[PDB]
């Protein structure tokens, strides 16, 4: 049976239950999803160029330069 | 110069314009309410990128004045620890909007008004260093929860339900005014720097500290007084509901952490076994509690007591990695507990039954609904790779190091925790599937589908590399553990 | 009723008429997007010992037999 | 508004706290209290270091790091003593 | 509860059994004598101090 | 490269599960085995680089837990102990994957199989890779979770349900004791990595303050280890789940049950080698335990009358003889006996489920009588793999079992004697119901019914290929593994196994063999092959029906309800919680006792006394 | 395989018999291929590698 | 066959919303005084009594006299 076509014209369901429209036309985007979509990019974009811009000031590589330069006294 | 009080007048601007809304325009009402959300979220995320996790001293401050002599103002400010209470608190409210989005035309206009008031209200919380401020807003928060339980509680018998979540309230709200009064009058003001570096009387410790304790251990579920919040937290809307167990019951566990610690050196030590003895007990009968339910909305409830007193261990045990864990299992828990209730809740908005007897063998159908619930139950299900494990992990390290007979309790905890989170599931979705009662169902569409995306995400993310949220606050934990004492 | 419900990971028989052509294309993602992993490693693996034997992996790694003192971490 | 670097607040000393008495001068209480953490993380970070130290010296040596790391197990035995806040053996800072 | 009566029973024979290893002393019993190693028991290469 | 070995099948895993509907029932089984199968080449390759090239592969992915001094990472420790189990793991998981296709052709839900089968590989290829305990223990819960799923393929199934609920509650308070664990050994070093404890992990000589007394440190440490390898291995303490655990698929019990998870609480002791044997007072026990368990289980396997629930206490036996050999500091048999235990009862579970699904569905010795000459193949397959489980003289499983039963012999230790003892009993027992296996099946008059029969279908070829390469394993795997792993000092562990001069007993455990002793567990397996052909071929009037009055039936009750275990830990331990989790602290806690101060407490105080104030 | 009255039974395919045969053989010469090479290591008599 | 909700029978509704209110029963019986002075009130001593007592052991060990609590 590795040789056979299936007999499955679509994957059965339907994507989040929503019955797709008469070809053609487009899916008519409901009012909620164009802010919660952007806004979302804008979340993605600003928690990714933002979070690796940001410099990495702290109190763990401040201290490890620091230990970095006094182990090394010893003397 | 995105400052703090922008972030406190945006939601103020949302209610406002809502206000004078005519109720027919309910596709104007959503719209506006839901973009000024998400502002009010992106001007908190904003907030991460120039936090500057550098300083032991606080962030952007809005000082206005509240008295003649300038005695006590309004001092706003955010320091390593309240930065992600407040952007947790943006992320919420926008879920809560979306989550109740398809019926609002029943429930109106009012609906957001409260919504948008407590979010705006629990904003200035977390962000209020004026220690009786901190008050005013610590029970404004009344109201818009009891208006949200009252007028919109989903049986009759909210009546009963908001009265329990009030006085208890109430009670501890007042106990704690008067130990406010006692400092204002000995120290002369409430600024917290200020207040922070005064010297107190052992015997003044005790007895201040017992009155903060007072209503902070009603926030967080203690074994006294814990009846509230299943009774008042079940018999409350969905999107009402889930911010009862995400941002309502996080403010005495936090105001353990910015007004009792600190604050009280020499008390906390001494009152620390009272402590361990209460939550590690409370840890055990919770959870026994749990696994005799029947109502699918108390058993997360209780689950919720359960990790609340699991943090607090883990809180007063004095370490810079038990703080640190304790924060990171706050965080974990908002968004688990607060996806839990969604994902109860959407079932609830269909079937309305409330009940796992009715509930089974929802697996072979609404398959989504099922591996998003699995991932949820995983997740409060304390395993390693999701946020929770680096949440409580920390907790018992803190613990262990210091004393070794609280480490084994808690760890009951999570050992218990396998036994009524995972039968609730077993029980729920991969029972025997029953068409007596559950004749015709349908499954997620594209609204809660993609509610718990955000969920999702930031839950992998926290879980698989919680390095951030330690990186942007290892300076305020060092600063609050190390206080009062100089070695 | 199975054909109603979505079944993301498949339904219980599903069987696509081009499953040979969806094999295709995964298969050939999974290698796509195996690179990256392959190639991210190359600057990780650090091996301070040095076998006996030459093994298969010089061309793509160095980090082998560099790592020797231990007081400059 | 900040330089490219890594921030150096001040390592001397705060000259307005007095043991004597802690409660006198509240300006410089904090200045203490922060200068505390501080110097404390230099010493947790530095055990960190030696722990890799440590870490890479068995990894090298083989069989014989029961003979050839003992200088190193020593000096990281003793750094646990009283490093950060995890033990009820506090350093005396 | 009648089967707690013989769970005492299974559990018995194993720690009865095992105390029955204690009244043979196989310990004495060895046909050889303890394993030494050169340089005090290998001290350099076990610890102690070179 | 190596990353490639581990983060393949999880790759696989996740576009098969996701994609589950753009590849039908077989592309996800072509894609996923092609993955898993490409990762095992990978292993090999690894194994060819390190274990003969020894030179051990070190890496650090990412910080996890980057807290303070408290550094955990993503790195993982591709080591000469790790890349022996990276082969163990990964052929028999091929082999598997392989031998699944044609079992699930049938049943419906296929991608999910394949989909979960790739997230266990995945996790325990992280497990065993893994340098951190913290990060170790994601795969240590990892594995648990993939076993609930697995065991919980068939959600229709009632007795699957509560079998995987049981059994995940059982293993959490098994790996309750590793959890504790990690931060034992962390309140100690300040540390949780390997590389950093195994360098100084003698130092620490001081003592703790535990609930109630102050005991040794080290010791409570590696007991809290062996109590959270308790539940990944069942021994004495928690071992409910795995004899009930055979009420899902097959082809997974052949991977969860005999071969990979069986390796985990082992591997535990195995990687952690230079921590139990500073703990002296923990290995005994260890040993107890160890011997205890190998004795239960054999003696547990003979009267049940299931293909699969005897076998998984042979397996529990080799858990205990196992366990054993990790308590005595000769972890060298027990890391040989587990490649071994992977190959030879992974082949005698392949055999197994192809004589199961092959005859209409059936699992039974009461019912099914003899059919061997139907078919020859498989029937050879599994003569070859309990002749390895008995041991027979010059065979893959004599190498192991006669070797640890010297060990067992060697060491005069008040644990050494009596778990020696213990072993030469169980071995009695072991080899009685592995020939009664043998014969109630294949060799006795057919008990089964007439439609099964005509209804016959060998095995099909892409789930015999498997099966022929376990059998070549399991017949030279041994010879060739004798000498260049145990052979008196090999050079080729270097860091991974460390064994302590005092307690190193190998060359006098050959060259001072009685052989009175060496050669006698194959006197108690022919012994055991005499009577258990005499009682179920021709002496059975008698001595197979015992009708008597008293203490016999109950005798048989006894071992069929194995110790009533299920019975009286389920009445006094769970029946108690469940009923004192309603009766008190819903009675006399919260609800009813401090509920006077909610509803009906106070409402009804304040009708009164506020009624009497107007008048 | 020829019928009866109620055992129909299907004789096992070509390579499911010669096979097992060819492949079980090579086990029974293994064992006393190492029963006479390696034999005499564990017996008691005649100790290898120079004995 | 078009309603989406629940049947509610009758006999799960009791069952259901009695438990929901137990203080009627749980107001005055003997089982009721021995359950709660064995589990809330003696429980919490004894576990109470074994933390200040690994405290107090933790002291000694280190040598710094007890703290009151
Ligand atoms: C320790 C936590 C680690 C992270 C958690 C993720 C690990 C995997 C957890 C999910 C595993 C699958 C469990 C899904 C629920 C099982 C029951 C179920 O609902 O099945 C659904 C869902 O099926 C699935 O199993 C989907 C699996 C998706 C999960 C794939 C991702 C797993 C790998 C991710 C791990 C993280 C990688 C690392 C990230 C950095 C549909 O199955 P069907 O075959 O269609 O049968 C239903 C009957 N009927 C057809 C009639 C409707
Ligand atoms: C189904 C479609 C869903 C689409 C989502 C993406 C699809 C993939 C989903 C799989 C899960 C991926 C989740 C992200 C895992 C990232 C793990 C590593 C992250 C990390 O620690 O590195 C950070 C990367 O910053 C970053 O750029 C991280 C950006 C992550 C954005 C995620 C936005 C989620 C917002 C949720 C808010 C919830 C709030 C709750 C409090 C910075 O690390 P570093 O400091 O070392 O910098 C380095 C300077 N040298």
């Amino acid at each position: 049976r590795w040789a056979t076509p299936g007999h499955e014209e679509r994957p059965k369901g339907y994507f989040m239950n929503r019955t797709p429209p008469a070809p053609g036309q487009s899916r008519k985007w409901e009012d909620w999803e164009l802010p919660c979509y952007i806004t979302s990019f804008l979340t993605i974009v600003i928690l990714g160029v933002g979070l690796n811009a940001k410099p990495d000031l702290s109190i763990e590589t401040w201290a490890h330069q620091k230990a970095l330069e006094r182990l090394e006294m010893e003397k | 110069y995105f400052n703090l009080s922008g972030l406190i007048l945006c939601p103020v601007l949302g209610s406002i314009i809502l206000l004078f809304i005519p109720n027919s325009r309910i596709r104007l009402i959503r719209l506006i309410g839901l973009c000024a959300s998400l502002i009010t979220f992106l001007y908190s995320l904003v907030l991460w990128i120039q936090f500057d996790s550098s300083t032991a001293k606080f962030q952007f401050v809005e000082s206005l004045r509240w008295l003649p002599y300038e005695n006590i103002n309004f001092y706003l400010g955010i320091d390593g620890i309240s930065l992600f209470f407040v952007i947790l608190t943006t992320f919420l409210i926008p879920i809560c909007i979306l989550v109740g989005w398809s019926g609002m035309r029943s429930y109106g206009k009012e609906y957001i008004i409260a919504f948008l008031i407590c979010e705006f209200l629990m904003i200035a919380v977390f962000c209020m260093l004026d220690l009786l401020l901190f008050y005013v807003f610590f029970e404004s928060v009344l109201i818009p929860m009891f208006i949200i339980i009252g007028v919109w509680g989903s049986r009759q018998r909210k009546i009963k339900a908001a009265y329990q979540f009030f006085l208890y309230t109430l009670l501890g709200s007042l106990f704690m005014l008067l130990a406010i009064l006692l400092i204002l009058f000995q120290t002369g003001t409430t600024d917290l720097q200020i207040l922070l570096t005064t010297e107190f009387s052992e015997r003044r410790q005790i007895f201040l500290w017992i009155a903060f304790f007072a209503s902070f251990a009603v926030k967080v579920p203690m074994v006294p007084v814990h009846i509230w919040l299943p009774e008042a937290h079940v018999e409350a809307p969905t999107a009402g509901s889930v911010i009862l167990a995400g941002i309502l019951l996080k403010f005495g566990t936090y105001g353990f952490l910015r007004f009792s610690i600190p604050m009280f050196p020499e008390a906390t030590l001494c009152f620390t076994p009272f402590i361990y003895t209460l939550s590690a007990i409370a840890i055990i009968y919770t959870s026994l509690t749990t696994l005799r339910q029947i109502d699918l909305k108390k058993i997360i409830a209780y689950s919720s007591v359960a990790h609340m007193n699991l943090v607090t261990i883990g809180m007063f045990s004095l370490n810079i990695q038990g703080i640190g864990g304790s924060i990171l299992l706050m965080l974990s828990h908002g968004l688990v507990s607060s996806a839990l209730f969604l994902c109860v809740g959407v079932l609830y908005d269909r079937h309305k039954t409330r009940l796992v007897r009715y509930y089974g063998g929802l697996v072979s159908t609404m398959p989504n609904f099922s591996t998003i619930f699995f991932f949820f139950t995983l997740a409060n299900m304390s395993l390693p790779g999701t946020s929770s494990f680096i949440g409580e992990f920390l907790i018992l390290v803190g613990a262990f190091q210091r004393n070794s007979l609280v480490a084994t309790l808690a760890a009951l905890g999570m050992i218990l925790g396998a036994a009524y989170s995972l039968w609730l599931y077993n029980r729920v979705v991969s029972g025997n599937l029953k068409p007596d009662f559950l004749h015709k169902f349908s499954d997620l569409n594209g609204r809660e589908v993609f509610i718990f995306i955000p969920f999702l995400v930031g839950l992998v993310w926290m879980g698989v590399y919680p390095k951030v949220f330690l990186d942007c606050m290892h300076t305020s934990v060092s600063n609050l553990v190390q206080h009062g004492k100089f070695h | 009723f199975r054909a109603k419900v979505w079944s993301m990971t498949g339904g219980p028989n599903c069987r696509p008429k081009h499953w040979r052509r969806n094999t295709a294309i995964a298969m050939f993602g999974v290698f796509l997007v195996c690179i990256p992993i392959a190639k991210l490693s190359a600057k990780l693996e650090q091996r301070p010992h040095m076998p006996v034997r030459p093994i298969p992996s010089q061309i793509w790694c160095k980090n082998f037999g560099t790592k020797d003192d231990y007081e400059k971490e | 508004g900040r330089k490219k670097g890594l921030p150096e607040f001040e390592e001397s000393a705060p000259d307005g706290f007095d043991p004597e008495n802690p409660y006198k001068d509240p300006v410089a209480m904090v200045e203490m209290r922060e200068h505390i953490v501080r110097e404390k993380w230099i010493q947790i970070e530095k055990a960190k270091i030696l722990r890799e130290k440590v870490k890479w010296c068995y990894r090298v040596e083989g069989v014989n790091h029961y003979q050839k790391c003992r200088h190193l197990v020593q000096q990281y035995l003793d750094s646990t003593r009283g490093v950060g806040w995890g033990k009820d053996h506090r350093p005396i800072s | 509860y009648e089967a707690l009566a013989w769970l005492s029973g299974g559990l018995g024979f194993f720690v009865g059994l095992g105390l029955l290893a204690v009244l043979n002393d196989k310990a004495s019993k060895v046909p050889f004598t303890p394993r030494v190693y050169p340089y005090d028991n290998l001290r350099v290469e076990l610890g102690g101090e070179p | 490269m190596y990353l490639l070995i581990v983060f393949l099948p999880l790759l696989g895993s996740s576009v098969a599960g996701f994609f589950g509907r753009f590849l039908g029932s077989e592309g996800s089984a072509i894609m996923t085995t092609t993955c898993v199968s490409f990762s095992s080449i990978l292993s090999l390759i690894a194994f060819y680089e390190v274990a003969l090239g020894a030179s051990a592969c070190y890496l650090r992915i990412a910080p996890w837990i980057s807290s303070e001094m408290f550094d955990a990472s993503w790195g993982f420790l591709f080591d000469s102990l790790t890349v022996v189990m990276l082969i163990v793991v990964t052929f028999i998981s091929s082999l598997v994957h392989l031998y699944s296709i044609s079992y699930m052709s049938e049943d419906p839900h296929s991608p999910r199989f394949m989909c979960y089968l790739s997230i266990f590989t995945f996790f325990m290829l992280m497990l065993v890779t893994g340098d951190n305990f913290l990060q170790l223990f994601l795969g240590w819960e990892g594995v648990g979770l993939a076993s609930y799923l697995l065991i919980h393929f068939w959600f229709t199934r009632l007795q699957a349900d509560k079998a995987a609920i049981k059994a995940m509650l059982v293993n959490r308070v098994g790996d309750f004791g590793l959890a504790l664990g990690i931060l034992g050994c962390f309140t100690l070093f300040q540390t949780v990595d390997f590389s950093t404890i195994f360098a100084c992990a003698s130092v620490p000589r001081n003592s703790w303050i535990f609930c109630n007394m102050r005991l040794n440190a080290i010791s409570l440490i590696c007991i809290l280890l062996f109590i959270g390898a308790v539940g990944k291995s069942a021994q004495i303490g928690l071992h409910t789940w795995l004899p009930d655990a055979m009420e899902g698929p097959t082809p997974v019990s052949a991977l969860i049950h005999a071969a990979t998870m069986v390796t985990a609480g082992v591997f535990m002791i195995a990687r952690c080698s230079p921590l139990f044997e500073y703990s002296p007072t923990a290995l005994i026990v260890i040993t107890f335990a160890g011997a205890m368990t190998s004795f239960l289980a054999a003696t547990t396997g003979i009267l049940q009358n299931d293909l699969k629930r005897v076998i998984a206490y042979s397996t529990c036996s080799q858990l205990g003889y196992m366990i054993f050999a990790c308590g005595i500091s000769n972890y060298s048999v027990s890391v040989f006996h587990l490649m071994n235990h992977a190959f030879f009862k992974a082949l005698l579970f392949l055999s197994a489920g192809s004589v199961i699904h092959a005859m209409s569905d059936e699992q039974d010795m009461r019912k099914m009588g003899g059919l061997a000459s139907s078919f020859p193949l498989t029937y050879a397959m599994m003569l070859i793999g309990s002749l390895s489980l008995i041991g027979f003289p010059f065979l893959t499983g004599f190498y192991s079992k006669d070797v640890i039963l010297e060990l067992a012999y060697t060491k005069y230790t008040i644990s050494g004697n009596f778990a020696f003892w213990l072993g030469s009993v169980s071995v009695l027992f072991t080899s009685y119901y592995s020939f009664r296996l043998l014969f109630l099946t294949f060799l006795v008059p057919t008990n089964s019914f007439g439609r099964d029969i005509s209804r016959c279908h060998d095995a099909p070829i892409p789930m015999a290929i498997p099966l022929i390469l376990l059998a070549l394993g399991s017949l030279f795997v041994g010879y060739l593994a004798k000498d260049m792993m145990i052979g008196l000092g090999t050079n080729f562990w270097a860091n991974s196994l460390l064994v302590l001069p005092k307690n190193e007993i190998l060359a006098e455990s050959e060259f001072a063999a009685p052989t009175i002793i060496k050669l006698i567990p194959i006197l108690f397996s022919t012994l055991g092959a005499f009577v258990a052909y005499n009682v179920n071929l021709v002496a059975d009037q008698f001595q197979r029906a015992f009708q008597t009055s008293t203490f016999c039936n109950r005798l048989y009750s006894f071992f069929n309800k194995r110790w009533f275990f299920d019975q009286v830990l389920n009445d006094f331990l769970v029946r108690s919680f469940l009923r004192f989790g309603y009766e008190v602290s819903f009675e006399a806690l919260d609800k009813g006792a401090i509920e006077i101060l909610g509803p009906y407490g106070i409402s009804y105080t304040f009708r009164r006394l506020a009624e009497r104030i107007s008048q | 395989g020829i019928t009866y009255k109620g055992v129909t039974v299907h004789t096992p395919k070509t390579w499911h018999t010669v096979t097992g045969k060819g492949l079980c053989a090579v086990m029974w010469f293994w064992i006393l291929y190492r029963a006479k090479q390696d034999g005499p290591v564990v017996m008691g008599w005649r100790h290898p590698w120079d004995g | 066959g078009g309603g989406m909700e629940t049947n509610k029978n009758k006999f799960i509704e009791d069952w259901g919303s009695a438990r929901e209110n137990l203080e009627h029963n749980f107001r005055w019986t003997r089982r009721n005084f021995a359950l709660i002075g064995i589990f809330g009130i003696a429980l919490p001593i004894i576990v109470y009594k074994g933390i200040v007592k690994d405290f107090h052991m933790q002291d000694e060990d280190a040598g710094r006299p007890h703290r009151k609590f």
